[PDB]
């Protein structure tokens, strides 16, 4: 194999995922304690506006 | 035509085609695809056939 071949070391994904046919990351993640479940969800999403 | 329809077909007839109530989805247009356009006398000049 040596003789047609060549070898090198790169990095690459173990799992991909895709979300509604596109190429997504899942992101989990909670509410502090203080606030609610819905400030969290606007602000990342507010976040995500950058 | 063909970048508007490519795009369409890419970014736009998946997700619609997914949402509630919309039963088929008939794209006027085509996607992209690798086209190779053969011609006949360079394949003859080297002996290849398609």
């Amino acid at each position: 194999f040596s003789a047609f071949s060549t070898s090198r070391w790169e990095y690459g994904s173990p799992r991909l995922e895709r979300y509604n046919g596109l190429p997504s990351l899942e992101i989990l993640g909670q509410a502090a304690p203080g606030k609610s479940t819905g400030e969290a969800m606007a602000l990342m999403e507010e976040l995500a506006g950058k | 035509q063909d970048d508007i329809s490519d795009y369409v077909a890419a970014n736009m007839k998946d997700p619609i085609s997914r949402t509630s109530g919309v039963g088929d989805v008939q794209l006027f247009g085509s996607q992209y695809a690798m086209r190779i356009w053969m011609d006949p006398n360079k394949l003859n000049n080297f002996q290849l056939t398609p």
